[PDB]
């Protein structure tokens, strides 16, 4: 949900609008919600991840006090931390 | 179809008179329809006058005018000279106006030492019609991919302050420099994540 | 000749006393330009209002009078 | 010696006592009048600061195109459209008729119903302008008659809005309801006025005592208003002097109407600035009709000097620096707002405002009369009378001034200025600003009396400027009660206070009840917005569908040699407004978007991207530079907009960007022969030997046996160079934004130190142009092209100026200068360094010199290089830097504009560069670089780079025999060459 | 000006008898004493002594206004045209349009005398012409060649190549002719020897 | 300054150097004669006279009001109004002050 | 201090 909020912020045209994800509970069916989200932002489906959002994604994956994500996002120096934890 | 004339527009008494005169005379000799003035872009009102980069900035502005359809207005045009009403084929907007498309832009520069220069820039859409459909789709896919790569590189480097990456080494080694040159069909290939020349791709029958 | 001898001796004695020959002339020209500033302010006001309105606003009242 | 030690101290104390005398004189005047009245009498008016607008011929076409494209895109049939049509008709002339005829007769209808609408509306407007051909420009106000309306929401929020009157839609119906009057005020509109009913707008005739409502004069005035509403009103050959006509006032709408009718108006502004200049500029561009002329002047109505100077300027002939105009009307609506000033609070502000409203007004009228020797062209003085002389509350001397203006009616007869001025006292009614009284406007209107808009009041006064009321004023002073029946309200102040206090006591109680109900609900019961951030893209040209492109262009398939067709694939800038993107945003829009603001802050070093730990909390985003604190993307604009605009574009030359170069303190040295030899100074062996070599017998060198160093005595007759400074005429330049650093783009400090800033601009621009072409890696050229076909045909006109200054002056001064500074001074070393750092091409390398016209010449040489087969890709463009000596030499030849004369004319740096403008007086020197990556069309398609445009033509030319190097000429007319005697 | 530069480190006083000012350079003021050094390079390939533009007929007005590199260019261009047998430079226009006689020559650092003027003589407040910068440009030589001899409106290119600029001028001239922009073009290169360039 | 000083002196008590009086009436008939001053001749004399007749009159009234904390002893201001506001000839700002 | 006074006096007499 935080990643979706970041995408909203990235692709909103300098206008604070109503977030599609007002609460996390409605993401329990994420396929339809992601569909509606990226129909609001069609250009997000064609634009590669801006690296500000990439670093945000990496620090989200490394956010402490969170269940570590079930994937390796990067192969930087902290690859063992992602691989073994 | 010449909609915009990117004037040298140096805010000089002789320059803006002479330049408007020559643009009007050339438009009139070229049989331009009466009541069809070229819009005048005077980018120096905002950007000032760089001697070297004047025509370059005006050409970049003309490029952007062609892309977006917007004709910027001379916002410092407090009052157009009455002597320029003489020139019926030139218009001098003071506010940016969005057009439904600009086919071509005429960039004109006048340098010290009796050095006038004119460039005519035409929209890409008239280039893309001289090639078949399949070539166009291949080109469009390639530009889409390249725009993705460029978006990444621009954001990578704008944050990390690595916009300019100095090349430490040429794509050819000192040993292969002369074969690399001496083969007109020599072309770099990817090796060690860098585009460099290789001994195999030089004077090769495959390239020919 | 002798006058120049004597001037140069004089400026010398000033140097070693740590005195400034032209300091009070400096102060005078500074005060003169300050006076010119005040005079042009007064002149602008005066030309804005006039001599009658000017000399008519003087204090006449006094409690002891 | 016969000298006085303390003579100059005596003079100082004398001058100090004189300064004290002057200071106590000034302090007496000041305690007598006050600081407000004091600093309010300064001279504001200056004849050189006057701004003329007369290019209605240009603005007609400008507005025509604006409306044409607005309708073509559906942004606009409506009243504002009809108003713009009226303005274009007012400016209608044969050239404009031909202009619209071309643009409509060649409007394609098949593109859409929107294009069909644009066309048919254009045909109608062409017919209307043809009918208007040769007839006068008429002020015709077609805005919908709006009335007050206040709604207090159930939450207690008062909202006031101007809402179109149901029974009144046009100014014709406005005049009709004026004639009808109301219950409280008890074929032409003369026959409409009900018997024993006073219309809201009426003219009062002076009986044998006072002023009373008059039927015939009121009917004449209302008939004039009806004629103005239906046919419009011409003010041609009307020379007006209007004051108090700033934005959001009745006077501004008066000026709009006058300049629509064709008047030649001198508008006063007490706050002369670029903002006000632009406001009056675009007001003339909209409304300035055929024959109209707007003269915006700085002017303080509080100063008799300003009054006399402005009147002198108006009545002086153009040869003597004036306008050579004889005023037909005077509208002195300039006033100072004074609230909370009772009898006991009558202060400096009140006396000064009274001076403006009455005394300097009378002086202005008297000055006009003194300037007129003719007795057959009176000036119509539209006095802003008020119906409320002290009835309302604490207003200072406002009521005193307004009632004092009523003596002019009797003074018209009693004195000998009747043939020179006519008195038209307009008792202006309740006018709605377009705020504290707007909320009660509806309440006062509900009882039968009415409340005017600024447009309505302006229409009333402009009708008071009718030919009929003009001659009426000529034969008899006119008292025009434009009060909307308010005179018939007993205890107007008490009624107004009752209305306002009822409204406030309703809104506040509703708000309090809402707040406490919300708190009660919160006690009983115990959306998140998205935060915008920059979506920076490059926006390669939008590649449209093949069907639609083939619809754009005819069957041109397989005709052009794409190898011989050259196209711009990339481009970039380094300039006063950053790069191409930010410069284009400021050009096309005049303001930075979110992406533009963040990009400007990034290039200027206001912000830097932070990743990792920031005060423990993990942060990934922009942070400040000087404080390293987080900056949200909205606060980027909110915090850096003012500094970005202040330190970008054309602005005062900043010495920090040019090695301490202060134009105000331009350093020079003068040769002086030593008359009395100097005292020894110590230097090294080689330095002393160099001194002896230079000075010969005019200096002595001696070794110090203790230290071994030499001491130098500069003997009499030696020459030395004492520094001196002069104030340089040019203080403003188009400089790269402050904080622009090559490190921000990533150029190593080794390159920055060894290589000159012009070349740093070139390197940044070349990188940005290649990556505008999508060339992430510059060596990717060599995947499709041989190293011998990537050229660099860019070049400067005088590039390397910093290195030139080094070698020519710093070396003369023995300052630390790099051994290879000449190497960096060459104009081709920029392209050299570009190749050595980025490309490593062995392709054609051309470096044009063209002074101002070198970038287009670079493009031409690039076209030639590609078409000759020498190259497939080439970097074209141009670059230069701003430096002390180049600026000084451009000033010597009067090529740049004198910023001191510009300040004398009231201009600011943001408006110093005025291309194609009446008063332009030289160019604005800037610095920076501009690069384009141009390529063959075939290669551009093969590599899939963004084809930005096609270089269909490029050419260079010279003028003729002459003896003027910088003089431009018609040489580049050699691009339009044809025999007519296919 | 001295007071403006030196601030409190100098004093200026009016002489009531004459009205001119007297300047006292106080302690701590900075001044520039000339010094001289022996420079390692004493030998240059100089134009023969006594070479004058008057000998070829360039008016003294041109010699005074325009800089010696450009005088060399004018002499060389006249001699090259009359090597081509072009007695009258306007004889080009009997066979060619004025838009097809170019001048693609250029210097590597041309205008060095004018550069020295603006950068050093101007700093020393010596008499320098107000338009020295126009003479400092590298394209002003070709500009004066056109203004005095050709009167062409053909393509005008001014290459910079330091040492290898005359061959580059020839290359640009070939390109200009073969593109149809010109039929005749003046290609070459020029430079002057001066103190600062040598140093 | 004279207006304020005189009002202060009137309303100050004898110990502080004033009169210790509370004004029951004000009769400000002080005026400057200005003849031959039309609209074009409005001068320093005219503006000064207007000040005396209107502005400093209002300031005198306001100073008396400021000095009075009592609300039960008003001062009767006998204003010298005129019936002729500009009907007669060249009188500077006299009619303006009176109206 | 005094020695410098005296050096100045000394060179002065020489000058004149
Ligand atoms: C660059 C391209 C060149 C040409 C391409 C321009 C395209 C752009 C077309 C203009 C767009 C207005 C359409 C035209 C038609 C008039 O020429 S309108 C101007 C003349 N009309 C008037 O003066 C009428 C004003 N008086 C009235 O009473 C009007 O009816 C009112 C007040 C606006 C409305 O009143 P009601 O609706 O009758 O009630």
């Amino acid at each position: 949900g935080d990643f979706l909020r970041r995408v909203e912020e990235r692709f909103t045209s300098s206008a604070g609008t109503v977030s599609l994800l007002q609460n996390f509970n409605q993401l329990n069916e994420p396929e339809q919600f992601t569909a509606d989200f990226f129909e609001k932002f069609p250009q997000a489906g064609k634009q590669l991840i801006s690296e500000e959002d990439c670093d945000y994604f990496l620090m989200l994956a490394a956010r402490p006090g969170q269940k570590p994500v079930p994937f390796v996002p990067v192969l930087d120096e902290r690859f063992e931390f992602f691989f073994k934890k | 179809d010449i909609g915009v004339a990117s004037f040298h527009g140096t805010s000089t008494v002789a320059n803006d008179k002479n330049e408007s005169a020559t643009i009007n005379n050339m438009m009139k000799h070229l049989g331009r329809s009466e009541g069809n003035p070229v819009f005048g872009v005077f980018q120096k009102y905002l950007t000032g006058h760089p001697k070297g980069a004047a025509g370059a900035w005006m050409l970049n502005g003309a490029i952007q005018i062609l892309e977006s359809g917007l004709v910027p207005g001379n916002r410092n045009a407090d009052n157009v000279d009455k002597l320029l009403e003489q020139y019926e084929y030139v218009l001098y907007p003071s506010r940016s106006i969005q057009t439904d498309g600009i086919k071509a832009v005429s960039v004109t520069s006048f340098g010290f030492g009796q050095k006038g220069a004119q460039a005519v820039v035409v929209h890409p859409d008239y280039l893309f019609a001289v090639l078949d459909r399949s070539t166009y789709e291949e080109y469009a896919t390639k530009v889409s991919a390249r725009n993705k790569k460029t978006y990444r590189y621009m954001h990578n480097a704008i944050t990390r302050n690595t916009m300019f990456v100095a090349k430490d080494k040429a794509p050819y080694s000192d040993e292969l420099e002369q074969p690399v040159y001496l083969d007109p069909l020599a072309r770099v290939e990817e090796n060690k994540k860098k585009l460099v020349f290789s001994d195999k791709t030089i004077q090769s029958n495959q390239s020919y | 000749n002798k006058k120049l001898a004597k001037q140069q001796l004089e400026v010398l004695a000033r140097y070693l006393q740590s005195r400034l020959k032209q300091g009070s002339l400096k102060s005078f020209i500074k005060e003169k330009e300050a006076s010119a500033v005040l005079q042009k302010e007064l002149d602008l006001w005066e030309a804005e209002h006039g001599e009658f309105y000017a000399k008519g606003i003087q204090p006449t009242f006094s409690a002891l009078k | 010696q016969s000298r006085l030690k303390q003579g100059s101290l005596k003079s100082f104390i004398k001058e100090k006592e004189a300064s004290a005398v002057l200071q106590k004189e000034l302090d007496l005047w000041e305690a007598e009048h006050g600081e407000f009245y004091a600093k309010g009498i300064q001279p504001t008016f200056s004849a050189l600061k006057s701004r003329t607008y007369d290019s209605y011929w240009n603005w007609a076409r400008q507005d025509v195109l604006s409306m044409y494209f607005d309708i073509i895109f559906g942004k606009l049939v409506d009243r504002e459209t009809i108003n713009q049509c009226i303005q274009i008709m007012n400016r209608a002339n044969p050239t404009l008729i031909k202009f619209m005829q071309y643009h409509i007769d060649h409007c394609p209808e098949y593109k859409g119903e929107t294009y069909k609408l644009a066309k048919r509306l254009g045909q109608q407007l062409i017919d209307n302008c043809k009918q208007v051909l040769t007839e006068d420009p008429v002020y015709k106000d077609v805005s919908r008659i709006t009335g007050p309306k206040t709604k207090v929401s159930a939450k207690g929020n008062i909202e006031y809005e101007e809402t179109q009157k149901d029974s009144v839609r046009k100014f014709e119906q406005y005049v009709y309801e004026m004639a009808q009057g109301g219950a409280m005020t008890k074929q032409p509109v003369s026959s409409t006025i009900p018997s024993q009913t006073i219309p809201f707008l009426h003219i009062q005739k002076k009986t044998k005592d006072g002023w009373e409502y008059n039927k015939k004069l009121s009917s004449l005035y209302l008939d004039g208003l009806e004629s103005a509403a239906i046919n419009g009103l011409t003010f041609k050959d009307k020379y007006v002097l209007v004051t108090g006509a700033g934005a959001g006032s009745i006077g501004a709408e008066i000026l709009q109407g006058l300049i629509s009718g064709g008047a030649k108006v001198i508008v006063t502004t007490s706050r002369f600035s670029k903002k006000v200049t632009e406001y009056y500029q675009n007001m003339y561009a909209r409304y300035g009709a055929a024959g109209s002329t707007l003269i915006v002047v700085p002017f303080n109505q509080g100063s008799k000097q300003d009054v006399d100077a402005l009147v002198q300027y108006i009545y002086d002939e153009p040869k003597k620096g004036g306008l050579g105009w004889d005023l037909d009307a005077i509208i002195p609506f300039a006033a100072i707002p004074e609230n909370g000033n009772g009898l006991d609070n009558i202060d400096s502000k009140s006396e000064f405002a009274h001076r403006i409203m009455l005394t300097n007004l009378l002086r202005l009228l008297g000055a006009v009369k003194s300037k007129k020797p003719t007795d057959t062209r009176p000036a119509q003085c539209i006095l802003p009378l008020s119906p409320n002389h002290g009835t309302f509350g604490f207003d200072g001397l406002y009521s005193e001034s307004k009632i004092s203006l009523e003596t002019l009616f009797n003074r018209w007869y009693s004195e000998d200025w009747g043939s020179k001025l006519t008195v038209c006292g307009a008792v202006i009614g309740w006018t709605r600003g377009t705020s504290a009284n707007n909320i009660i406007a509806e309440g006062i209107e509900k009882l039968g009396v009415r409340t005017f808009s600024q447009k309505e009041m302006a229409f009333n006064i402009l009708g008071l400027l009718t030919p009929e009321i003009v001659q009426l004023c000529q034969e008899e002073p006119v008292m025009a009660d434009l009060n909307g029946g308010l005179q018939f309200i007993d205890n107007l102040k008490d009624f107004t206070s009752k209305l306002r206090t009822d409204l406030l006591e309703t809104a506040d109680i509703r708000r309090a009840v809402s707040i406490e109900s919300a708190i009660e609900q919160k006690v009983v019961n115990g959306k998140v917005m998205v935060e915008p951030r920059a979506n920076m893209k490059f926006d390669f040209p939008t590649l449209k569908s093949y069907d639609e492109i083939k619809q754009i262009a005819p069957e041109l398939e397989g005709m052009l040699d794409l190898e011989n067709v050259v196209v711009v694939t990339g481009f970039a800038e380094v300039g006063p407004w950053g790069n191409s993107r930010t410069r284009w945003e400021m050009e096309a829009y005049g303001e930075f978007s979110l992406e533009g603001a963040i990009e400007m802050a990034w290039i200027m070093g206001f912000i830097k991207y932070h990743n990792g730990n920031l005060q423990g909390k993990p942060y990934s985003g922009w942070v400040d530079a000087k404080t390293q604190t987080p900056i949200d993307e909205k606060d980027i604009k909110s915090k850096y907009e003012e500094e970005i605009l202040e330190h970008s574009g054309i602005r005062l030359i900043e010495p920090e960007l040019f090695n301490g170069y202060d134009p105000k303190k331009k350093q020079m040295i003068q040769e002086i022969v030593v008359q009395h030899d100097l005292e020894p100074f110590e230097c090294s062996k080689e330095t002393a030997e160099q001194y002896k070599h230079e000075h010969g017998e005019k200096c002595e060198i001696f070794e110090i046996e203790e230290s071994g160093e030499y001491t130098v005595r500069i003997l009499k007759g030696a020459t030395l160079y004492v520094p001196k400074a002069l104030r340089f005429d040019r203080l403003v330049a188009g400089q790269i934004p402050t904080g622009w650093d090559a490190r921000t783009y990533g150029i190593p400090e080794d390159t920055i130190s060894q290589v000159d800033p012009i070349t740093l601009y070139v390197l940044v621009a070349t990188v940005e142009a290649l990556l505008s072409a999508g060339i992430t890696d510059p060596y990717e050229f060599y995947k499709y092209v041989h190293v011998s076909e990537v050229g660099n045909c860019s070049g400067s006109g005088m590039g390397g100026v910093s290195a030139l200054r080094g070698m020519f002056k710093d070396r003369y001064a023995d300052k630390p200068v790099q051994n290879d500074i000449l190497q960096e001074s060459f104009i081709n070393t920029m392209s050299a360094w570009v190749n050595m750092l980025l490309l490593s091409s062995s392709g054609p390398i051309k470096t044009p010199v063209g002074a101002c016209a070198t970038a287009v010449e670079s493009v031409d040489i690039g076209i030639e290089t590609i078409l000759s087969g020498k190259a497939k890709v080439v970097l074209v463009g141009g670059y230069d830097d701003f430096q002390e000596e180049g600026s000084y030499e451009f000033a010597n030849m009067n090529a740049t504009s004198n910023s001191i004369e510009e300040f004398k004319h009231g201009r600011t740096p943001k408006e110093m560069s005025r291309p194609t403008t009446t008063t332009r007086n030289g160019f604005m020197e800037a610095q920076g670089s501009g690069i384009q990556v141009i390529m063959t069309a075939d290669l551009a398609l093969k590599m899939g780079v963004p084809i930005h445009a096609v270089l269909a033509m490029t050419a260079t030319a010279t003028d003729k025999i002459g003896r003027s190097v910088p003089a431009p000429g018609k040489g580049i007319l050699t691009t339009a060459r044809e025999h007519h005697g296919s």
